[PDB]
């Protein structure tokens, strides 16, 4: 999930 | 949290600093207008705006304190609403026109270029004309946008009370701005109500827009981006 | 040029409370409805009779009669399902986990599953009802909210009269909260909380409308001519 | 429309 990815990026 | 401890002016500052930039379109005034390429431009534009929106959301007070699963849900619910109120805010000083981008201004007879989109176009214009008559301030705008992010998906999921706490904090901030502008207590309440009723219409426009985008995907003539497709499936 | 603007807050409240439609009953001799046909049959019949009362209720909302006939038509066409829903949610307030469509018709989640793609609206409605009860929503506040929906929902699809009536309902809402002993901060916070609910009620209406449109195309449940015209007004 | 008639009553 892309939205999951970008939100999670630290 | 750290958002609850924030004063009203700190809230405004943090929100104003978190504002995403106004991205450019790929519009070529000399190039033709397929009106399937217009949607192509808008799709490309929105897809790039989403990346800035997501990082903008992470700077909205309280949002980070939420679980990752809930963060996903709120953006999935409100992304088009947030795109739309942004579009409306940019178009405020361009009566009868929508400013999708500094290089992309469109009016009524370009909205009909796409099947059943002119009404949504007119609703956005009405919202923009409404912000103009109200003389909506930038400080009030960023408050409204954050409210949409937190509220729009809050009854579709504990820690929902934390959202209500932050939502009340933004309400305090909105009132603070109005009292600052010299509005009487009666005027503050009225204007506050006026602003929040707009959100109902922005919700309506989003639902209508979401249906038009689903129709466009099934037609499979204007290809949606991978992110845009996932955001669209979220509403089913 | 409007008697609505001249009313006091209490006159506004009294007028709205007395204009309230009655709580109608569903059809009797029941099996607990479990077929997609019988449930939607009961609901359609109920909504149809409710609409007749709503129309006459709307005419008794201060300021509504000052509008042209065509403007009255447009507002009701836009807001009718919203008003039915907030009515349903209000009635279901003292019955957690259940929806009181009628005193003899209480439905829960499991009966929503009956109709394909129906339980999601149910959950939204149940959530809104739980939200109302936790806020301790009052009847005086409810009738204000419902009138706001009537005048607001279709206002941008057309006008200072409506906005000035809307402003006065806000005055009334605050007046009610101040009367209940709420502090200044508690007043504008609660006002904001109540109005944000309208955004979700709008969303529930739009999702419900799509479902009713689907039922029309399915042509299994016969819709009345009145509902067909209310339905056609959206798309 | 039916809605017309009912609002006039
Ligand atoms: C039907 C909607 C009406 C208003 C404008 C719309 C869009 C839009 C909205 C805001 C914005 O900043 C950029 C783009 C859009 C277009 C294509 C797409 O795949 C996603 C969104 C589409
Ligand atoms: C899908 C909608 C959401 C749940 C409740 C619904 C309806 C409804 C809502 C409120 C109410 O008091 C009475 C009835 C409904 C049902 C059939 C019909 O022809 C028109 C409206 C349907």
């Amino acid at each position: 999930k892309i939205l999951h990815r970008l939100l999670q990026d630290s | 949290s750290l958002a609850l401890s924030l004063t009203a002016d700190q809230m405004v500052s943090a929100l104003l600093d978190a504002e995403p930039p106004i991205l450019y379109s790929e519009y070529d005034p000399t190039r033709p207008f397929s009106e399937a390429s217009m949607m192509g431009l808008l799709t490309n534009l929105a897809d790039r705006e989403l990346v800035h929106m997501i990082n903008w959301a992470k700077r909205v007070p309280g949002f980070v304190d939420l679980t990752l699963h809930d963060q996903v849900h709120l953006l999935e619910c409100a992304w088009l609403e947030i795109l739309m109120i942004g579009l409306v805010w940019r178009s405020m000083e361009h009566p009868g026109k929508l400013l999708f981008a500094p290089n992309l201004l469109l009016d009524r007879n370009q909205g009909k270029c796409v099947e059943g989109m002119v009404e949504i176009f007119d609703m956005l214009l009405a919202t923009s004309s409404r912000f103009r008559m109200m003389n909506l301030q930038g400080e009030e705008f960023v408050c409204l946008k954050s409210i949409i992010l937190l509220n729009s998906g809050v009854y579709t999921f504990e820690e929902k009370d934390h959202i209500h706490r932050v939502l009340d904090k933004i309400t305090d901030t909105l009132i603070h701005l109005m009292a600052k502008a010299g509005l009487t207590l009666q005027q503050q309440h009225q204007r506050l109500a006026q602003l929040l009723l707009i959100l109902s219409h922005i919700r309506h426009m989003s639902n209508k827009g979401m249906e038009h985008l689903y129709s466009m995907k099934c037609k499979n003539v204007v290809p949606l981006s991978d992110l845009l497709l996932e955001m669209l499936d979220a509403h089913r």
